[PDB]
């Protein structure tokens, strides 16, 4: 039950890209929107999609050779899986071929002629070099014909896939989110110089959504004080503790340690957890 | 109700017909036809409304007597949608033999 | 842990009853589909049968048949159908009855 | 046009029937049957207007002739 | 000796108001300091003093909130075209569009004060002002008068296009024997949506072009733009006879995605003429 609410931000993630898909094929000159062809570039990316789309099929495969039947009522759960595969508005087997294609064509690209800096310009710099300014115009023709064909064009542009929390814009509030002292006084800054408002840790980011399950936050579990903030990135999750029974598949009061309990004290990013101040 | 234009009348008896009497019928289908253009507006607007009201079923309900109220109050709206209903086949019916001079006069002059 | 094994047994029970309900439902007020929005509706609110009003007037043959206290026997075979059904089905005065078997107490349907 | 006008409503509800069925969240081919729906239904209403409207402009021009 | 009593007042600011016409008030502006100017009232025995001071105190809570919305809709109407025609205490005549008549008001908003605002901002619009076509949405639906101004504010390029689509058929006769057997009206559905069908009652087809307001997230913020698209059921076959130009217009236009176009409000204006080129 408690990899649906993962799931829903797994699927809001591919639309994101073939969104962008759609937009960058009208205008090929905008470098606001070069994000896009690293994401496909890099190698093991591709892979460790297409191993959580073998796995998934793996565990549909098996739930289905192996269903609940002592208790129809708590198949709920194994149902919505299957369902929420299929209701996606992109088929994931369409989506399947399209990264696999993009390895093929990746790896005699370096047959034709060596070089080691696409690697990391595919990785990190999230660009295509100049002198293979050929191999970006492949990028746009393609896509269009391969997964779009089988999906609704329109609904897919016009999609609510805002709120991913991938910029840092949506990170930190707005008040603070600019620079707030020359570089002649230096980086670090005193919590004395913060505005009023935003002198506490609470006033720092959006304390809306969660950043380990994926699930929107209510209010209940935004007064409890139980929730951590990552002193690195400045996420915000309430990892590691014993979760409310709303959230749970029925409304009980017994308690079950989740696998929130992995980053107690590590966050994502590999920065320390602490519980945050009210 | 009243049948002012007789069923099985050929178009050219009609005309005849409607040369003459000062156009009473004629003011009397004008008015028809003029409260229908003012009553497709009015239909459109509630129907509109009625589809707010059950889009916003989650929301300023706390009470099992609102509910009550409320569940009330629509079975009474699509009651009137079914009395306008019958209104407006009424209205159309009362031309139907106005109408039915029309396909007449297209095939003649087909 | 005798709690929710009797919690999972009433749902099945609610879940099956539901079933019943509505395959009922949808034969025996075919004719009017506002009786049946209705009634469903009000069903998922939770309102008792026996308060909220109908529009039209139901045959009084089969509420004949369903009891079978008038001049003609209830069959044995529909008997032993009442019997296999999960819901006992009756209609008093052009409107039917619904209780619960196991659950005596207010059970809120709504949502 | 009679016919489609009761259908019409009559389906709203019977499209409908199928969505409170399930809750006797929801799925997006009932409702996009829903927006199908009800913009027929608009539509169907405009084009009744449009035909009135011309069919009573005959009425006046050949009353006139 | 006169009779009358007359309430001078001044305003704090060179507030722009000044240079409309305020007669229809009976207020009258001093000529020494621009910024001055009276209420006036006539009067019997004098001793009844609440009478003028209750008149005077409701013409200016209307003069309060008629300054109110009129500096509301300069930081809402910041446009070449705005302009007011004539000032009532009961109705407000503004020009905002690019008609050239100078006593005509695109826009009439009538004013209904109460004890300390206005009761209700009714939206009237002219008949030759083509935007006359929203009036009965406008008046059923209680928005908030900004939005009605954002609204008008953001469609008013939309209403100046389609009032040049209606005035091309509405011509009158130009010796011309072209009898086009396509007429062009309007369809409504909501305040969100407007929709234009062509009319062919002698080939019998239909050319339906429907305006939606969709919103769309872009660089993480959602943006409200106008789709223009072919409905859904267009799904025209080669085979009908009017299929040509609906072709003819999807592979010539078809922000494109293959059926929707997008467009900023500031450019639907040349682009509408666009696809109405191959129209006319």
């Amino acid at each position: 039950h408690s990899l649906i609410p993962v799931a829903k931000w797994f699927v809001k993630f591919i639309t994101y890209l073939t969104q962008e898909i759609l937009i960058l094929i009208n205008d090929p000159t905008n470098k606001e929107y070069t994000l896009v062809h690293g994401i496909f570039g890099a190698k093991m990316s591709r892979t460790l999609i297409l191993s959580i789309l073998n796995e998934i099929k793996k565990v549909t495969q098996i739930v289905a050779k192996f269903p609940e039947t002592s208790y129809p009522i708590l198949n709920e759960s194994s149902t919505f899986l299957k369902l929420v595969l299929s209701e996606s508005p992109v088929d994931f087997e369409k989506f399947e071929t399209f990264l696999v294609d993009v390895n093929n064509k990746f790896i005699a690209l370096c047959e034709q002629q060596p070089s080691q800096e696409r690697e990391f310009s595919l990785l990190v710099k999230a660009e295509i070099p100049p002198e293979y300014a050929k191999v970006g115009d492949f990028l746009l023709q393609y896509a269009n014909n391969a997964v779009i064909s089988h999906a609704n064009a329109a609904a897919v542009y016009f999609a609510d896939t805002s709120g991913l929390k991938i910029s840092n814009s949506e990170f930190f509030n707005p008040e603070i989110f600019h620079l707030l002292q020359p570089l002649e006084e230096g980086l670090i800054i005193d919590t004395d110089k913060l505005p009023i408002k935003n002198r506490t840790s609470k006033s720092f980011s959006k304390l809306l959504y969660d950043d380990v399950t994926c699930d929107k936050l209510s209010v209940s579990e935004i007064s409890d004080g139980k929730l951590k903030r990552c002193s690195r990135c400045g996420s915000v999750t309430r990892a590691g503790n014993i979760i409310s029974s709303d959230k749970t598949i029925v409304p009980t009061s017994i308690q079950t340690k989740r696998w929130p309990t992995m980053y107690t004290r590590l966050c994502i990013c590999s920065g320390m957890l602490f519980e945050m101040d009210g | 109700m009243d049948s002012i234009i007789p069923a099985g009348v050929k178009l050219d008896d009609l005309q005849v017909i409607l040369a003459k009497n000062e156009n009473e019928t004629r003011d009397k289908v004008c008015k028809q036809i003029n409260e229908a253009r003012d009553e497709i507006l009015p239909l459109r607007l509630q129907f509109n409304e009625f589809i707010q009201i059950m889009a916003n079923i989650d929301q300023e309900g706390s009470k099992q007597a609102d509910r009550m109220a409320k569940y009330l109050h629509i079975r009474d709206k699509i009651l009137q949608l079914n009395d306008r209903f019958q209104t407006l086949s009424s209205h159309l019916e009362a031309l139907q033999p106005l109408f039915s001079t029309v396909p007449e006069y297209l095939k003649t002059a087909d | 842990f005798r709690k929710e094994e009797l919690l999972l047994k009433d749902l099945e029970i609610r879940k099956l009853e539901i079933s019943s309900r509505f395959k009922h439902r949808q034969e025996i007020f075919k004719d009017s589909p506002m009786d049946l929005f209705m009634s469903t509706l009000g069903d998922c609110l939770g309102i008792k049968d026996e308060e909220m009003l109908t529009s039209c007037t139901i045959p009084k043959a089969v509420v004949d048949h369903i009891n079978g206290s008038g001049k003609r026997k209830p069959t044995k075979a529909a008997q032993r159908a009442r019997d296999q059904d999960s819901i006992d089905i009756s209609i008093k005065d052009n409107k039917l009855v619904m209780k619960s078997k196991f659950n005596k107490s207010n059970r809120s349907y709504s949502i | 046009y009679k016919n489609k006008l009761t259908v019409c409503f009559d389906d709203i509800l019977k499209v409908g029937a199928e969505m409170m069925m399930q809750q006797q969240g929801f799925s997006q081919s009932q409702q996009k049957l829903l927006k199908e729906k009800v913009k027929l239904f608009h539509g169907i209403l405009d084009d009744l207007e449009t035909s009135l409207s011309q069919s009573s402009s005959y009425l006046e021009t050949l009353t006139a002739l | 000796s006169n009779s009358q009593i007359r309430l001078y007042a001044k305003f704090k600011r060179n507030t722009m108001m000044i240079q409309c016409q305020i007669d229809k008030l009976y207020i009258h502006f001093v000529q020494e300091e621009p910024l001055a100017f009276y209420l006036e009232e006539s009067f019997t025995n004098l001793g009844i003093i609440v009478q003028y001071l209750t008149k005077f105190r409701q013409k200016l809570m209307q003069l309060v909130v008629l300054t109110d919305v009129v500096e509301r809709l300069h930081k809402n109407f910041e446009s070449e075209n705005f302009k007011i025609i004539a000032l009532q205490p009961n109705e407000i005549s503004f020009k905002y569009l690019s008609n050239n008549d100078e006593d005509d008001k695109d826009c009439t908003i009538k004013i209904s004060t109460n004890d300390d605002s206005i009761k209700n901002l009714t939206v009237q619009l002219s008949p030759s002002n083509p935007q006359h076509i929203i009036q009965p949405f406008l008046d059923n639906s209680k928005m908030d008068y900004h939005f009605i101004f954002s609204y008008l504010q953001f469609t008013s390029s939309l209403f100046k296009a389609l009032k040049v689509i209606l005035n091309e058929r509405g011509g009158k006769f130009h010796e011309s024997g072209s009898q086009y057997s396509t007429m062009v009206n309007i369809g409504l559905h909501n305040l969100n949506e407007y929709q234009i069908v062509y009319y062919n009652p002698q080939a019998g087809t239909k050319i339906t072009i429907c305006i939606e307001l969709k919103t769309v997230l872009h660089n993480g913020r959602d943006k409200i733009q106008f789709h223009i698209h072919f409905a859904d059921v267009a799904h025209i076959t080669t085979k009908s006879p009017a299929y040509p130009m609906m072709h003819q217009v999807r592979n010539q236009v078809f922000i494109r995605l293959g059926n929707g176009v997008a467009c900023d409000p500031s450019e639907i204006e040349p682009i509408l003429m666009e696809i109405h080129n191959i129209l006319k």
